[PDB]
C-alpha cells in the first residue's frame, strides 16, 4: 500500500543536522514550514536538539516506530541503517543518494523486511493538501487541482523550477528515481481515483515494461486528461542520457493506443500548464475571435489552417443585431470582429451581444495595447461582464493582451479570476487545437 | 493518418486508393501474426494494388521455434467471449451473465438508483466509502488480467437492462483479492447473488489465487446468511459495525 | 542568580496551543523563529504535536 | 520564397521567433564558424537542446585533450569532461568562474551557451554577476560570441534586466537559442 506515503502520520528525519550545507539541514526546515499535523523526529548523536526540536542518538532510541522515514545520511551507511529500520518495523522510506549498485542488496532487504522504497536519487514528495513538503527543492509551491510525476532528478529540478517560477498550484508533485520498487504504473491508479486530481502531467525518459504501463494509463484515461512529453528522440541525447535508442515510432503508437496526447517541446508545456488548469472542457470546436487589429487576426487564422481547425459562422439576426452599435466595421460579414481604435464600451457591447447567441464554442479575445483602451481598465471591464452574464457558463474564454512592458497588471488580474491567458498568437491557437484533439 | 499525414500518396495512379481492401489485408495479418508464434519477421515486397484487388509479388518469413504461452508476448489483451453464459433462473427466468464492456456505462447509471443504501459500501484503504458514478463509469474500463467484473442481463425490446453486478481486484503479487457484490431491489431471494459468487469463486480459483476478502454491513443479514451458507469465515468488529467476510479457496 | 533567566540552556512552553488566538501559539512560533540552541518542550494533553514537535501531557512526565 | 533567396534574404516563420531575432540582431556580435559548446547545471535543458540542433543539422564542438587535461582536476565525479556539454548538479558559481576561465582560453569552439536552472547552491542573481564581471576581464572575450539562458521566470528577473544592462543576449528557453543560433548561421 502507499497509504503510508501518501498520507503518513509521523516521520524520522535521519541525518539532521544544524550545517547550513547540509540536506538534514533543507529537509528540516522544509518539514517545519509546511503545516505537518505530527511528530517530526531528528535521528543524530551530533546535537542535542535540530532548529528547537529534540533530538535521539539511534533509530533503537526511538519512543515508538515511524510511518515514514528520510534518509539524508551518505551511501555508505544505506544498508545498515535499512535494517535498523526493519527492525523498528517502519514501512516506507526515501533513500536520498546511491552509488548505482547494491540494488540487489536493498531490493533484498525491502522484501525481507516487507518495505516499500521511493527511488534512490529522488527529489522527494510534496502533497499541500495535508502541508507535508517532504523535498529537497528551493522553491515553495500552492495547493491546486494538477499532479505531476516525473523521473530523473536532474529532470524533477529542472521541472519543479520551471513549474515554482511558472507559479502554477500543485494537487501532488513525486520524482521517481531509479524506480526500483515504485513504478508509473501503481501510481496512476491511486492519482486516478484521487479527488484532489483534475489532470495528469509526466515526463518520462525510460520504462522497464511498457505492458504494465498501456494497461495502466488506459485504465485511467477515461477519468481525466493525460498528457506526455518524451526527449530520448536524438543519438546524442540517448548518449547523454544512457538510454536505448531504435524504438521512437513505438512510442507514438503506444501513446495513441492508451488514449493519451504527446508534446514537443517545453514551450508548448507552459501553455499546457495554463490550459489544464483555468480551462474549462469544450462542447465543441467552433471558434469565434474578436480584435482591434488586423495582423494578429492573421497571424492566427495561419496557425489555425495549419492543423485543420473549425471557424463559427453568425446568424443573420446576430449580424444584424450587431450592426449599429458602431458603422465602418465590416467585420460583421466575418467571424473575426474588427477594430482599429475601439474603446472599452464597444468591448462590452461585443461581449453582451455575442455571448447571448449559440453560434460558437469558445471565443478569443485579442487586445494590442492603445490610447483608446488601456489594458487594465479593458481587463477590468471584460472580467465584470464576464462575471455578471448568464451564459458564461457554456462558453470557454481565451484572452490574449499582447503587450509584455504594460500588460503584467492586466495579467494578474486574469490569474486572479481565474481566466486562461497566453503571451502571443498562435500560442492560444495551439492550446485550443490541443484540447480539441484529445476530446 | 499514414495517408493525411502523405506518408503514403492517395492517387501515385491513374485510380484512387481504396481503403476498405488495405484495411482487410491488415486485419488478416495481424490475425496471422497473433495465433502463429513462430513468426519472427515477415516481410511484404513489394504489395501490388491495382483498385479493388490487393496481391503479394514478394514474401519472406523468417521463423524460430518455441513459444512460452503466446499471450504474455502481447501489450493488449482480447475480450474473454468463452466466459458467457445463459442462465435459467429459480423462476425459469433466462438471463446473461457475461463479463462488462464500456458500452454499459448508461446502463449501469440508472441500476445504481434502484439499490440498497447499506449494501453501497466498500473498503478502500483503510476506509469505507461508497459507490458513486465516477467509480462505475471507472469499473466499465477493465483489463481482463488484474481486475475482472461480472454483470447479469435482461434483454427487452431490444435493450439491455441490468439486474446485479460482481467485481473482484487482484494485488500485484497474486495472493490476494477483494470483491464486491450488488444487486437491485425487488429481485432478493431469487438466488442471482449465490449464482454471481459461484461463477467468481470458479474464475479466481482457475487463476491461481490464495484466498478472498470482503465486507458488509451486520445490519443486512441476507449477505452474512449466504456468505454462512457457503460456510466461510465471517468476523463481526465492534465499535465500527463492519463485519469481515474471508473465503479460503486452498 | 539570572543567568538561568537571561541564558536558558533549555525551555518548557506549559499552554502551547495549536489554535492561532492563543498566547501559547504565538510563544511557541516566536521561540522557534529566533535561533535557539536547545530544546523547546511543549506541554499539554490536548494534542499530540504543536507546530510540529512532539508533546507532553504533564509536568511529572517531562523527561 | 524564390526571390528572397536570390536577394539574399532570410525569412521567418512567426512573432514568436521574431522577439528572438530582436534580440539576436542587437546584442550578438556576427560569429566566425559553426562550432557551438554548451554548459549547464543539468541534464535535460541541454538534451531539449541537442534534439532542437539535431533537427537543423547543427555542429557541435571537440574538446582537445590539453583543455580535457586542464579541466579534470577542477571538481571530481564530473563525467561531463567528455564531451561537449559540462554537466553538474549541485554546482556553484566557484565551478562556472573555473570553468569559462579554462574555456574561453581555448580554440576549440566558436560560441557558447550557458544555461541555469536555479538552485540553492547557485542562486541567479550572484551567478549572473560573476559572469559578467568574468566575461568583462578576459582578454578572449573579444573572439567569442556569448548566449544565456537563465530558465526560472520567477527568481530571474534582476539577472536578466542586468544582462540587458551589460549587453549580452538572452532567452526565455531552451531551443530557444538553437533557433536564433541556426538563423545566424544559415544566414552567413
Amino acid at each position: 500500500g502507499l497509504e503510508a506515503l501518501l498520507r503518513p502520520k509521523s516521520i524520522a528525519v535521519i541525518g539532521a543536522s544544524m550545517k547550513p550545507n547540509r540536506a538534514g539541514y533543507l529537509m528540516m526546515r522544509n518539514l517545519l514550514a509546511g503545516g505537518f499535523n505530527g511528530p517530526v523526529l531528528p535521528v543524530t548523536p551530533a546535537w542535542k536538539a535540530v532548529l528547537g526540536v529534540l533530538a535521539w542518538p539511534d533509530i533503537a532510541s526511538l519512543p515508538f516506530t515511524p510511518d515514514l522515514a528520510v534518509l539524508c545520511t551518505n551511501a555508505s551507511r544505506n544498508l545498515a541503517l535499512l535494517e535498523e529500520l526493519g527492525e523498528k518495523g517502519c514501512k516506507t522510506c526515501i533513500i536520498l543518494s546511491a552509488p548505482a549498485s547494491q540494488h540487489e542488496d536493498l531490493r533484498a532487504c525491502a522484501l525481507r523486511h516487507n518495505m516499500r522504497l521511493l527511488g534512490p536519487n529522488s527529489l522527494g514528495l510534496l502533497a499541500p493538501w495535508q502541508g507535508l513538503n517532504a523535498s529537497f527543492s528551493p522553491v515553495p509551491i500552492k495547493r491546486g487541482k494538477l499532479a505531476f510525476i516525473s523521473q530523473s532528478a536532474a529532470v524533477s529540478n529542472t521541472i519543479l523550477d520551471w513549474a515554482q517560477q511558472r507559479k502554477m498550484g500543485f494537487s501532488y508533485f513525486i520524482a521517481l528515481g531509479d524506480s526500483l520498487d515504485i513504478d508509473v504504473d501503481e501510481l496512476l491508479d491511486y492519482l486516478a481515483r484521487d479527488s484532489k486530481t483534475s489532470a495528469i502531467l509526466l515526463y518520462l525518459e525510460q520504462l522497464s515494461d511498457a505492458r504494465r504501463f498501456v494497461s495502466a494509463a488506459r485504465s485511467a484515461s477515461r477519468n481525466k486528461p493525460i498528457l506526455v512529453i518524451k526527449s530520448g528522440r536524438s543519438p546524442a541525447a540517448q548518449r547523454l542520457l544512457n538510454t536505448t535508442a531504435g524504438m521512437d515510432p513505438a512510442w507514438d503508437a503506444a501513446i495513441q493506443r492508451a488514449g493519451l496526447l504527446r508534446v514537443q517541446d517545453t514551450h508548448e508545456l507552459f501553455s499546457a500548464v495554463e490550459t489544464l488548469s483555468h480551462m474549462r472542457p469544450l462542447r465543441g470546436d467552433r471558434l469565434m475571435i474578436i480584435s482591434n487589429g488586423a495582423a494578429p487576426a492573421a497571424l492566427a487564422l495561419d496557425a489555425l489552417w495549419s492543423r485543420n481547425g473549425k471557424l463559427a459562422t453568425l446568424s443573420e439576426a446576430t449580424c444584424q443585431k450587431l450592426r449599429d452599435a458602431l458603422p465602418e466595421h465590416v467585420a460583421i460579414s466575418n467571424p473575426l470582429d474588427l477594430r482599429d481604435d475601439a474603446s472599452s464600451e464597444h468591448y462590452i457591447k461585443t461581449l453582451d451581444i455575442l455571448l447571448h447567441s449559440q453560434d460558437f464554442d469558445a471565443l478569443m479575445v485579442i487586445h494590442s495595447p492603445s490610447a483608446a483602451a488601456p489594458a487594465t481598465e479593458s481587463a477590468q471591464v471584460l472580467i465584470e461582464a464576464v462575471k455578471h452574464h448568464p451564459r458564461s457558463k457554456y462558453v470557454s474564454l481565451l484572452t490574449n493582451w499582447c503587450g509584455e512592458h504594460s500588460s503584467q497588471e492586466a495579467r494578474r488580474l486574469f490569474s486572479e479570476a481565474g481566466l486562461p491567458t497566453y503571451r502571443t498568437p498562435e500560442g492560444t491557437i495551439t492550446a485550443f487545437m490541443h484540447m480539441v484533439e484529445y476530446r | 493518418q499514414g495517408i493525411k499525414s502523405k506518408k503514403i500518396r492517395a492517387r501515385s495512379a491513374l485510380r484512387p486508393l481504396d481503403v476498405a481492401g488495405l484495411s482487410q489485408l491488415l486485419v488478416q495479418v495481424s490475425n496471422l501474426i497473433v495465433d502463429c508464434p513462430e513468426i519472427q519477421r515477415l516481410d511484404i515486397h513489394p504489395l501490388l494494388a491495382s483498385g479493388s484487388e490487393f496481391t503479394a509479388l514478394d514474401v519472406t518469413l523468417d521463423i524460430s521455434p518455441f513459444e512460452g504461452d503466446n499471450e504474455s508476448r502481447l501489450a493488449v489483451r482480447p475480450y474473454p467471449h468463452q466466459l458467457e453464459e445463459w442462465v435459467e433462473l429459480k423462476n425459469g427466468e433466462r438471463c446473461l451473465f457475461r463479463p462488462i464492456l464500456p458500452e454499459d456505462e448508461p446502463q449501469l447509471q440508472q441500476f445504481i438508483s434502484r439499490v440498497t443504501k447499506e449494501d453501497l459500501y466498500y473498503r478502500y484503504f483503510s476506509e469505507i466509502n461508497e459507490f458513486t458514478h465516477e467509480d462505475l463509469a471507472n469499473m466499465t474500463q477493465i483489463d481482463y488480467d488484474r481486475e475482472m467484473a461480472f454483470v447479469a442481463v435482461r434483454r427487452i425490446d431490444q435493450t439491455e437492462e441490468i439486474l446485479g453486478v460482481t467485481r473482484a481486484i487482484s494485488d500485484p503479487d497474486n495472493i490476494d483479492a477483494e470483491f464486491a457484490v450488488l444487486v437491485r431491489s425487488d429481485l432478493k431471494g431469487l438466488g442471482l447473488g449465490r449464482r454471481l459468487m459461484e461463477k467468481l469463486i470458479t474464475y479466481t480459483r482457475d487463476h491461481g489465487l490464495q484466498r478472498l476478502n470482503g465486507i458488509t454491513m451486520p445490519n443486512n443479514r441476507g449477505m452474512v446468511a449466504l456468505a454462512r451458507k457457503l460456510g466461510f469465515n465471517v468476523d463481526i468488529q465492534l465499535e465500527e459495525g463492519i463485519v469481515g467476510l474471508t473465503l479460503n479457496l486452498a
